[PDB]
């Protein structure tokens, strides 16, 4: 989806958090949320 | 739902009897009914079935399935104050109480304003702080009276079970002998019309536009009843689908993950244009005049 | 399961054939074209499930040109040579344009590697490599746009060779050093045939065990846009990229000023 | 002292390094130290979730940790006074644990205004004319400790208005504005078409006689036929192998020397110490520069006494070393060459600050 | 193979990443993605003040979940700019992924400064010369293995620093060593492909 001749993110400095609770465990997404 | 009891009730002619039917873009609602259990047991709130321990088992499995599925925002309405009790103290003998504090955050109402006021405080304040609350009242209690629910409150509303008034008020027997000698309406057919009439003052609470969309839990095979069922409001009993005319505990959860996966889509108001919602040039054309003349329908 | 193709790209701009035709050297087109053949030929003949394709490069378009001899070869060989003619013969110059589309071939070529590996069943698996030989000069304005088919031909992890005839190109050896494909310039022409064999016909897998002149060292320099020099250290835009070797308060190309208080 | 020396400890390398910068006087510990300088929300579960481990030989296994301990007394301060007004002397910890087991305790088993005033929802307050104990306990227990929990999470007429202003307002029928962009039109595109790419002799063609060419071409590739002697020969074939031969052209070089032996391996590890010392040295000179307050001069000339004292202190020794050995390897050429960077660098901006001053 | 166990802390999380972030330069952007699990977050303190914060120190936030929506991760992706979304499958999951993968559009209050970086090439030692001088990489350097000791490499422009990898900032002087195809690799971006028009072949009066 390609917006406007905008200015974008040149640098970016990406901190990707993830859960470790115990809901990571569910089989929402096969085999589990954690492997997926 | 009946729209010829009140000009019997108030002994009146009323000069137009409409009902307008809601028509959706997006669906908001999604109305289930579980009569069984996980272990089939027939769901129902009889008071001779309310002391059973099987109901009240499965009862608890149905709360804690839903706190650790459905969002934060879950409202519990019981028929009674003492079977509410009776219920809760069950529920932390067995233990499932545990797990669903564990889960989600508890709030019950007692019979105080005070410590109800608080109640709601703190459920409110849990809801809005990404914690998990679950409140429980009673369709009489003033909860249901004058308390609205916001999209990120009336998340989940579960009736547990037609919500009949305890028939010992002999006032209660008074007016409905009165109403039959006087009306030719049968006692039993007002008792289902009342609690109906309480069960969707619960339940009606929940939506506050089309962009508000809530869950409708009715945890009781009466429910299937077309006498009962057929007491429904007819915004809510149309998008009632037969396919979840009762369901059980674990169908019932996986209809909730499908409907909020699809309801928590982001939505664009400009799909309503000319469908759900109309702008100055829509309402203007006569086809969707005629379209708004065939929505209402009098009785 | 192992099916190799070979996309081959042609140099064919008609101005350098003929500045070496009229140079009377040895080698002509007509050579070039003869051993480009005969490497699309052995390479057919080294597996069944090899796969030739053959493009040839030319100022005005690419062209897809792909008794006692092999049925197949003589088919595609007569096809190829047909072709060619067919381009060359009608192949009139009308306009000042004499760099030649090298980006463009290389994308058609890319688009058919990808047709193939849709058209190719997932019984086998399609390594895919491309096959270019340098005669003319590089050009300068499809420099964006021929990087844009580098990282592509690296996002499908596809090797492209280089093969030099005359004029060096950065460009290129940039393109092999990335994608990990040979290049190397050909000191004789006439000698060409040998060094497609020798060198750019063995597959990546072989060419793991074979031992093979080591890559060229490749130079990434910059130009400063406002004299466009060589450059060690420059000012980089944050707004369009744009480098320059000086402080400046205002971009020229992104016409954004540096709002630095 | 106690902190810095066991936080040494924990990196020996880092103790070494400092021992080096320090005992040899190029940095003092205040120069050195200088540069080189949790809490867990609370639980519902805290309570359920732990019990008494019953190990089966009759183990009454308390696992007693502090986080949880702080977690009863965050949720429940009557904890905290219990335990502030028994322990040392009234009773030991852990019989008042087994007493709270024991104790009926653990064995149990508004400022908006619109929607919580429930008292004041009504108009009409007239008068009245016109195991319950145990589940009244239990439902206002856990009230009490739904609220501790939700307190200690956290550790007038125009808020009305504002609520009353959030529950009404719909978003359907507001504004949807979202427009939080810059748009971006770059003035000459043909900088990116011949970018960092120097500016190369793209000589063109004569004049017409390029055409003649074209066409003598066009005419002599018109009428081809192909061919196969013509395509190599045994000459050509033996010059291609000689120049693909090894030792050949094409085979730049050959083979090398094996640079593991010729160092030794304490070398290679005092190496590695120089190297992370001197990159840390210029990391922070690098740091202070470019020096726009004057507190910055004074902080890049210590840089450099430091740097010195270093070179003199552990290179020269360490350029004996290697020298007495003999080595070929030129490693002392890169330090060499980073610390005369630095130096210059300096230097010149010494020189700039001379030549605005003047 | 972790140990999935607990209960997410969202306060404690962006905490770390905001002091990880606080001092980085303005120009550069500061985009933080999140995966929410679990429904319920414990919080050691208040998480709006947090929020405040983030929004006065410009860091973007972003979350994924995977159960349903809730109400504070949206009023925290809608305060800092960010999105909002959630899975409805792998395929869905991979889609928010690649939509994430972009850059994001720019903010008004973001600075454009004329930021300097240093292009070294690779100067490779070769042991017939006598300045065959290798030095272990500094990136190799901070290793438990052995270094790479190669002759030659990347050496800073700016402090002779080596480097065997790039595209690697200059731990020492800071300096952005970077690669021209590095800088073009990304002009798709600046000069996005328009979609093409989608005619029915039939009503397609031209070339087959
Ligand atoms: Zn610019
Ligand atoms: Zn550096």
């Amino acid at each position: 989806e390609h917006h406007g001749q905008v200015r974008l993110g040149m640098m970016r400095h990406l901190y990707v958090v993830v859960d470790g609770s115990r809901t990571m465990e569910d089989q929402d997404l096969k085999p589990n949320r954690l492997t997926c | 739902s009946p729209l010829d009891i009140y000009p019997k009730i108030l002994d009146f002619h009323p000069v137009t009897m409409a009902t307008f039917t809601m028509t959706l873009a997006r669906v908001c609602l999604c109305p289930m009914i579980i009569g069984r259990g996980n272990d089939q047991v027939a769901i129902s709130s009889k008071f001779e079935t309310r002391e059973d321990i099987a109901v009240i088992r499965n009862y608890g499995n149905l709360l804690l399935e839903m706190s650790a599925v459905v969002p934060d925002g879950i409202v519990a309405f019981f028929t009674s104050y003492q079977y509410m009790e009776s219920t809760v103290a069950s529920w932390y003998e067995q233990g499932i109480l545990e797990n669903i504090q564990r889960n989600k955050l508890l709030f019950i109402e007692t019979q105080d304003g005070a410590e109800t006021s608080v109640a709601l405080e703190k459920y409110q304040e849990a809801c809005e702080n990404g914690r998990g609350a679950i409140l429980l009242s009673v369709a009489r209690g003033k909860v249901s009276e004058g308390i609205d629910f916001v999209h990120h409150y009336g998340r989940a509303v579960i009736m547990f079970g037609v919500p009949y008034v305890y028939t010992q008020s002999r006032i209660l027997k008074a007016r409905l002998e009165y109403l039959r000698d006087q009306f030719q309406i049968r006692e039993n057919d007002f008792l289902t019309f009342d609690a109906m009439r309480h069960a969707a003052q619960c339940v009606g609470r929940a939506i506050r536009g089309k962009t508000d969309y809530g869950l409708m839990v009715f945890a009781d095979k009466r429910f299937a009843r077309g006498d009962k069922r057929g007491k429904l409001p007819r915004w809510i009993q149309e998008h009632l689908t037969d396919a979840n005319l009762n369901l059980t505990v674990d169908e019932g959860v996986q209809v909730a993950k499908y409907f909020l996966r699809q309801m928590a889509q982001p939505f664009h108001r400009e799909d309503q244009l000319g469908l759900s919602l109309l702008s100055l040039e829509q309402l203007e054309s006569e086809e969707t005049l005629k379209r708004i003349e065939q929505i209402a329908q009098q009785l | 399961d192992e099916l190799n193709l070979l996309v081959i790209v042609v140099d064919a701009n008609p101005i350098w054939w003929g500045k070496q035709a009229l140079k009377e050297s040895q080698f002509t087109l007509s050579k070039c074209i003869d051993a480009v053949m005969v490497l699309g030929n052995s390479h057919l003949f080294m597996n069944r499930s090899n796969k030739l394709a053959v493009i040839a490069s030319h100022i005005q378009e690419s062209r897809f040109l792909y008794d006692g001899k092999y049925e197949l070869l003589t088919s595609a060989n007569e096809v190829i040579v047909e072709e060619i003619k067919d381009l060359m013969t009608k192949s009139d110059i009308k306009g000042q344009h004499t760099e030649t589309l090298l980006a463009g071939s290389l994308a058609k070529a890319l688009c058919y590697i990808h047709r193939m590996n849709k058209e190719v069943k997932d019984n086998q698996e399609m390594k895919s490599r491309i096959l270019v030989i340098k005669a003319a000069e590089d050009s300068a304005l499809q420099y964006m746009n021929f990087m844009n088919v580098i990282f592509a031909a690296q996002k499908q992890n596809i090797l492209i060779d280089a093969c030099v005839l005359d004029s060096d190109s950065g460009l290129l050896q940039q393109a092999c050093d990335i994608t990990g494909g040979l290049y190397l310039k050909v000191p004789q022409m006439p000698s060409l045939l040998q060094y497609l064999l020798w060198v750019f016909l063995p597959d990546q897998d072989q060419r793991s065990q074979l031992i093979l002149p080591p890559p060229v060292h490749v130079d990434y320099r910059a130009a400063c846009f406002c004299h466009r020099n060589l450059i060690e250290i420059g000012y980089v835009c944050s707004v369009c990229l744009s480098i320059f070797c000086n402080f400046s308060p205002i971009c020229t190309t992104c016409e954004t000023a540096f709002k630095i208080s | 002292l106690e902190e810095k020396n066991r936080m040494l400890q924990e990196d020996p390398v880092l103790f070494q390094l400092y021992k080096d910068l320090v005992v040899s006087q190029v940095i003092s510990a205040e120069e050195f130290w200088a540069n080189r300088l949790q809490d867990v929300g609370i639980s519902a579960a805290f309570l359920a979730d732990v019990r008494p481990q019953t190990d089966g030989c009759n183990g009454l296994r308390y696992n007693l940790t502090s986080d949880i301990i702080e977690s009863i007394f965050r949720t429940y301060p009557a904890v905290k006074m219990k335990y502030a007004e028994n322990v040392p002397h009234n009773m030991t910890e852990k019989e008042f644990w087994t007493r709270f087991f024991q104790s009926h305790y653990f064995h149990r088993d508004g400022v908006k205004n619109p929607l919580l005033d429930l008292t004041a929802l009504e108009d009409k307050p007239l008068d009245e004319g016109y195991k319950e104990n145990s589940n009244a306990a239990i439902i206002k227990r856990f009230n009490h400790h739904s609220a501790m929990v939700l307190a200690a999470g956290l550790r007038q007429p125009a808020v009305k208005r504002a609520k009353l202003q959030e529950s009404i307002e719909y978003e359907d029928l507001g504004k949807n504005n979202s427009v939080k962009t810059i748009a971006l039109n770059l003035k000459k595109s043909d900088r990116y078409y011949h970018g960092p790419t120097p500016i190369q002799s793209l000589q063109y063609a004569t004049s017409q006689d390029i055409i003649n060419s074209f066409q003598s071409i066009r005419q002599e590739m018109e009428a081809y036929t192909p061919k196969l002697t013509q395509v190599l020969s045994s000459s050509a074939a033996s010059s291609t192998i000689t120049a693909l031969s090894p030792g050949g052209a094409l085979m730049q070089g050959g083979t090398q020397q094996a640079i593991n032996q010729m160092v030794p391996n304490d070398i290679q590890s005092e190496l590695k110490h120089l190297y992370v010392a001197v990159g840390e040295l210029l990391r922070h000179f690098w740091s202070c520069f470019p020096v726009n307050t004057p507190f910055l001069e004074e902080k890049v000339v210590k840089m450099k006494s430091n740097l010195e004292r270093f070179q003199v202190t552990k290179l020269c020794p360490f350029q004996e070393k290697i020298r007495r050995q003999y080595l070929s390897t030129n490693l002392v050429s890169h330090i060499e060459e980073m610390l005369q960077t630095a130096y210059n660098k300096l230097h010149t901006w010494q020189s700039r600050r001379l030549m605005k001053k003047t | 193979d972790m140990t999935c166990h607990g209960e997410p802390s969202l306060y404690n999380s962006l905490s770390i990443a905001m002091q990880t972030l606080k001092h980085m330069p303005g120009h550069t952007s500061r985009e933080v993605l999140i995966i929410f699990s679990s429904l319920t977050t414990c919080d050691p303190s208040n998480i709006y003040d947090l929020i405040k914060t983030l929004k006065a120190a410009k860091i973007r936030v972003s979350v994924i979940g995977l159960s349903a929506e809730v109400r504070v991760c949206t009023v925290l992706a809608r305060e800092t700019g960010g999105t909002y979304h959630v899975i409805l499958d792998e395929s869905h999951y991979k889609e928010l992924l690649t939509h994430h993968v972009s850059p994001p559009p720019a903010s008004s209050s973001s600075e454009c400064s004329l930021i300097r970086m240093g292009f070294p090439q690779h100067t490779i030692a070769s042991l017939s010369d006598q300045d065959a001088k290798p030095s272990f990489s500094m990136a190799h350097l901070d290793g438990n293995t052995e270094p790479g000791l190669t002759l030659g490499g990347y050496f800073c422009p700016q402090c002779r620093a080596k480097y065997c990898e790039l595209p690697v900032e200059c731990k020492i002087c800071g300096l952005t060593l970077v690669s021209a195809p590095h800088l073009a690799r990304s002009y798709h971006h600046l000069f996005p492909l328009d979609a093409f028009q989608e005619i029915p072949l039939e009503e397609y009066n031209g070339e087959r």
